[PDB]
């Protein structure tokens, strides 16, 4: 069982002030999406432009602004509600752009969800509003996931305002509308929804829930990969009709090898299809349960291992009182349930609604695969567990380094702390991996619960856009100025992104980034 | 294939217009994607008409429709729920219903079932289904229990009965006949019992259950509908006797059994259908 | 309701702090284990088991009083290399020492994994008599556990019995009966375990140990905590099912969980105390960490002798298919009489012996060795945590009668980076409002000791010390330190220690005081 590491570099309360904050009544931040040279920050009421090429003096000032408030009798009828006043606001959830030009906006309206269309040129209200039901949350604490593929809007979240309905809806398109069974506990129960990506056929998404192969015992949470084929239009009239016939999820294994596997099963946040020497992989973020001893670590996967776990076998629950075994092989319906009408092992059917009554009524009741899906290399990337915090945000630059040939993740916490890790991938690339920066990154005098939600990286300025629930912090990819003379503290660090110049100072993009040696190199004080 | 476990009344809209609502409540043997087990459908005066039995309110989200959760019946497999009466009483629909116990059963279907008599109550006016309530009924007599609801009539008890129980002339009255214990139902035992409930305390304990909700206190208590024990929340709304319901609260569940008031007992030859008149 | 955090040290003791302290050494000592009678406490360790009086107060250094010699022999030494064993490890290693009566002490070595058994007289530690064998009585490796113990003039053994180190068993033997022994290579029995302590109460021995569990087979390879059970009185099975074999053999499994959505369960056994009065009702308080492949993290759960019993007299359990799911068994399939009752004793009295017991009753404990129920600790939660740090802990001692007053519980614990924690143990529900970690000392002496692994503890009472047990050294530890605060009304009475008290002349003794509640209230800083 591995150890803590200890950061090479620790930059605390007083060398960190020294950085841009944004704020705007407090703010009330809730997420973020880099466009182009544009970052955008919706939260309660309002939507904030700042401007990535306008180096920030002691505030970040934005630009444009959306603003969004929820109506008046809305702001009435959530009073009746029962719930609070602070609550009554408008909280944006979602924001996706369509095109090049117009933005689909979702905001909670106080527990009134509705959605709309702004255009990106000017911020403006044009059209008519539509029902952001099934598509936007009523709380503005819960979790949700939004995506656009092919005409096709796919959402995941909350429906009702009773929060007991979790339902992965598609709409918004020249088909109908399609959803999971409700309060069908073996197909989702007690869901947390956290991202979704378009790979191939499929749109696969990722989220935690509560584990039904663990029920012999405490209620544990576990991680799941799910997906859904694109041109599934429902089934037939007897079995999954107006539902999804294409649903298949399977288990993450994000374990510490040893006599004992230990798992980390709680899944905080996860990446965009990121190229990691050579193969699309998705790097992850998993802590532990909540009545547990504190501990996180980073476990990566790849979609190849993704697919190879769907063909694979099915999971069933033969008696009531017994254990989640494999579907035999022969009792797998023809055509292989999850497969896209029109594709593979299912070409002969032209839509999602010829598939066989057996087929369609499988997939009802065993949505789970039996495999879990491997990390890449086994064991996790990065681990840290004898602290009081847990970790949250995740941000990765896959083309770090002077020769971009290096994996540099960047993750958030719970204490406001936030760790810069030179992650080992590869064999042939280092040890194992470096923490190379402890950055205390919560600014107490123009903050407030120091919660880093989300991260975004800025590449193109050098810079990462550290968010927190009531203030976002533009924090610089490099401290080399904290060195700056001393070439031993320097390229001991073995950050990729400083170096040491022949000028004699430590600047940016001569190194030694794999070893670090001390060799031919003094001591300053 | 039963009969005698479904039931409903028509509900003739206003005149001159074609279209009369029906509330039909039916058992529907863990087919819950086919068939909804309480609906509001539609009537119309072409009897060709493929809207016929459409339900009075549809979107994707909720109906007046009211399936049984995927997730009750795998809980516990045969639960259903039979419907015995049904009458229409000032601006609502009622029904006497006799469900699967979710609590005094165990997951195993052995066949020790139990089972509980409840009343439930809609709106006429109620399009999404947020007016329903469901409370146990039953009576005592000499610490001999009656839970199992046999048959019910809605009458008027015309001018003796009513100046008895405090009641003005145009308020009615249900005569019940239940069965001892909570067990078997499919043959219960002989020992039945003709009780009372007057539809002022049926209103009452009803305003009293939904206004202790609408403060907030307890819970809605519905393990085969809700699932998840969801909260009373509490609100700033003032409940009247014709409160419809709202998109919280509901459907709200009834904590404490309403008695009733016991009038003829027969311990040798069992009792079975019932009605009434003045 | 959620999760405990690491408790804050009243006060702290660095090494230098506890460098001033005596040592006890002696060629490297190798000890295993001690024992207190009278004011002389005994110390077993590699070749040597010394003697140390406890009425000298020590000067620098506890010297021994007297010690007694046993080698191992020419012999047994070279079968011991020639085995292949290091020479570090063939010597005669002691880890049985108890007493039989009150003149003679059972004493066995390792002797280069070869076991052996002899008597002693305790007043000479002279070799009086004979060699007896030491097989299954006596270990054959220093590193692994052993548990022995007397009990009506019968040896209750627990260990492994062969070289290769593959035969964990429990044994009786040296009696008036004659041999009785668990089956050997039965995974279902006892598989791969470590021993800790046995107890003997009511008509049966209970044992304590930590093993690979079966009911925690769906996912990793993981030790549970156990309680055994034999009845004092076996015979052993007729000539079918388990002749000369355990039949009154019951076995559970130790809660130790805190309580919330998600419980967590500390399960693997470090040590454990003898049955201790905690108010009222007898007790045993044990120290529980989490698997070696986890996060560390380290419980003391503590339970009674009430709740033991009845999980035995509760239900068993069963696996009906190899791939499902651990069941419990019901109650009109238990044979007659209640297996695991002794005979002649309530259910079994119209039997004389166990072996006649009916082949229903004898091949149902066969199979059914295991209980159904857990045993649930007092509280319902743990009497105290710790989590946040890098260590674990081990070595475990109470107090059953701390204070001026002595109603109020106090529990000593050690741990593997040479550290000893003084908890002040809330034990029923009119206490403290929590379990109130008192003082955190370094006791290990890294100059004159040595992997500091802290071993085992006793507790001294009398002169008001705890001996504390490394693997090279032991350590002499007064318990209080009163005198560190002298003459700062404040700092004596917020420690809480019940042990000091504050006098009218104006400064900080053992045994007026406030260790209920510690209020700071009318008290100045001291400087
Ligand atoms: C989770 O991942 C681990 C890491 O590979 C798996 O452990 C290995 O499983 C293979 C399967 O045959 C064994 O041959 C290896 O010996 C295992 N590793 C070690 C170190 O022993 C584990 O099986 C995976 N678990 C799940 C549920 O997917
Ligand atoms: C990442 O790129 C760097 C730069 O090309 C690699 O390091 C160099 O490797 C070449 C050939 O392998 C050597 O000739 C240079 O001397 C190396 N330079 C330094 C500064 O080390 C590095 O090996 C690459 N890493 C991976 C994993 O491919
Ligand atoms: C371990 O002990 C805890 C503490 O009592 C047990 O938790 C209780 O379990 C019972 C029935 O098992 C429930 O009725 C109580 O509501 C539980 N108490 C709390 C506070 O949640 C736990 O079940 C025990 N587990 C085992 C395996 O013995
Ligand atoms: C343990 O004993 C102490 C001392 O007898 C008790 O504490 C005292 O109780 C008396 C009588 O109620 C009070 O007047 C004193 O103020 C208390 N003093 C102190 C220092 O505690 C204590 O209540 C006993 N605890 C239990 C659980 O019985």
């Amino acid at each position: 069982f591995p150890e803590d590491d200890e950061p090479l570099n620790t930059v605390d309360y007083h060398y960190s002030r020294q950085y841009p904050v944004f704020r705007g009544h407090r703010l009330d931040f809730q997420l973020m999406l880099k466009i182009r040279d544009t970052l955008y920050i919706a939260g309660r009421d309002q939507v904030y432009t700042v401007n990535l090429n306008d180096i920030p003096q002691t505030e970040v000032i934005p630009s444009k602004k959306l603003t969004w408030r929820s109506r008046q009798q809305d702001r009435e009828n959530c009073a009746m509600k029962g719930k609070h006043k602070d609550e009554c606001h408008n909280f944006i959830k979602v924001f996706v752009p369509r095109n090049d030009e117009m933005v689909f906006v979702c905001g909670t309206n106080a527990f009134n969800p509705m959605c709309r269309y702004y255009r990106l040129s000017t911020l403006e209200y044009d059209g008519e509003e539509i029902s952001g039901l099934a598509r936007c949350p009523f709380d503005a604490r819960q979790t949700n996931v939004a995506l656009f593929a092919d005409g096709k809007l796919y959402s995941a979240t909350v429906a009702d305002f009773l929060a007991s309905d979790a339902v992965i809806y598609r709409s918004m398109g020249d088909g109908s509308a399609l959803r999971t069974i409700k309060y069908d506990s073996k197909w989702i129960k007690e869901p947390h929804f956290l991202h979704a990506i378009e790979y191939g056929n499929y749109v696969y998404f990722f989220f935690r829930e509560i584990a039904v192969e663990h029920n012999n015992l405490g209620k544990a949470v576990y991680s799941r990969v799910a997906r859904i084929c694109k041109n599934d239009m429902g089934g037939s009239q007897r079995v999954l009709e107006k539902h999804w016939t294409s649903f298949l999820k399977a288990r993450l294994n994000c374990s510490v090898p040893g006599d004992s596997f230990f798992y980390f099963d709680v899944l905080q946040s996860i990446t965009d299809i990121i190229q990691i020497n050579g193969i699309p992989t998705v790097i992850g973020v998993f802590t532990t349960q909540l009545n547990s001893i504190p501990g996180s670590a980073v476990c990566a996967f790849g979609m190849d291992d993704i697919e190879k776990v769907f063909k694979g076998r099915f999971k069933e629950q033969k008696t009531p009182d017994s254990v989640w075994t494999a579907v035999p092989e022969d009792k797998v319906p023809k055509p292989r349930p999850g497969c896209c009408a029109k594709h593979g092992l299912a070409e002969a059917y032209k839509t999602s609604i010829d598939f066989p009554d057996d087929t369609l009524s499988f997939i009802k009741s065993h949505p789970l695969m039996d495999s879990a899906v491997p990390p890449i290399a086994d064991e996790p990337w990065f681990t840290k567990t004898r602290v009081r915090y847990r970790l949250t945000a995740i941000e990765v630059d896959r083309s770090a380094g002077p020769y971009q040939n290096y994996t540099v993740i960047f993750v958030g916490s719970e204490a406001g702390v936030v760790l810069k890790v030179l992650a080992k991938t590869s064999p042939f690339s280092l040890n194992d991996s470096v923490l190379l920066e402890e950055i205390e990154a919560y600014n107490p005098a123009k903050c407030s619960d120091r919660k880093v939600v989300s991260l975004q990286l800025d590449r193109d300025h050098h810079a990462l856009y550290v968010a927190f629930s009531s203030c976002v912090v533009r924090i610089p990819l490099s401290r080399c100025e904290r060195y700056g003379s001393c070439k031993k503290s320097c390229i001991a660090s073995r950050d990729p992104y400083c170096g040491w110049l022949s000028q004699g100072v430590c600047e940016r993009v001569e190194q030694d980034t794999e070893y670090g040696n001390t060799a031919h190199l003094g001591d300053c004080h | 294939q039963e009969a005698g476990s479904m039931a409903g009344v028509l509900i003739a809209g206003p005149p001159g217009q074609g279209q009369a609502k029906l509330f039909v409540g039916t058992p529907i043997d863990g087919k819950s994607e086919y068939f909804p087990t309480l609906s509001s459908r539609r009537l119309m005066a072409n009897e060709e008409d493929a809207d016929m039995f459409g339900f009075v309110y549809q979107d994707e989200f909720v109906s007046s429709q009211l399936k049984i959760p995927s997730d009750t019946l795998s809980k516990f497999p045969a639960f259903d729920i039979y419907y015995v009466y049904s009458f229409r009483s000032e601006q609502f629909v009622y029904y006497l219903t006799l469900q699967l116990d979710t609590q005094l059963t165990s997951p195993d279907a052995a066949g020790e079932h139990f089972f509980t008599s409840k009343i439930v109550r809609l709106c006429v006016d109620d399009p999404k289904f947020y007016s329903y309530v469901e409370f146990p009924i039953g009576c005592e007599q000499a610490g001999v229990e009656y839970r199992l609801v046999q048959d019910a009539y809605l009458s008027r008890p015309g001018r003796a009965l009513a100046h008895q129980l405090g009641l003005a002339e145009d308020e009615d009255v249900l005569f019940t006949v239940f069965a001892q214990g909570q067990k078997n139902r499919v043959k219960p035992p002989k020992e039945s019992a003709l009780c009372l409930f007057t539809l002022r305390a049926i209103k009452e304990k009803i305003k009293e259950r939904i206004q202790s909700c609408y403060r907030g206190e307890g819970k809605l208590s519905l393990p085969w509908l809700l699932n998840k024990e969801l909260g009373c929340i509490n609100s700033p709304l003032q409940i009247d006797d014709d409160f419809c319901g709202q998109d919280f609260n509901q459907p709200l569940g009834g904590t404490v059994t309403i008695e009733g008031t016991p009038l003829f007992v027969d311990k040798d030859d069992g009792l079975t259908a019932v009605a009434a008149y003045d």
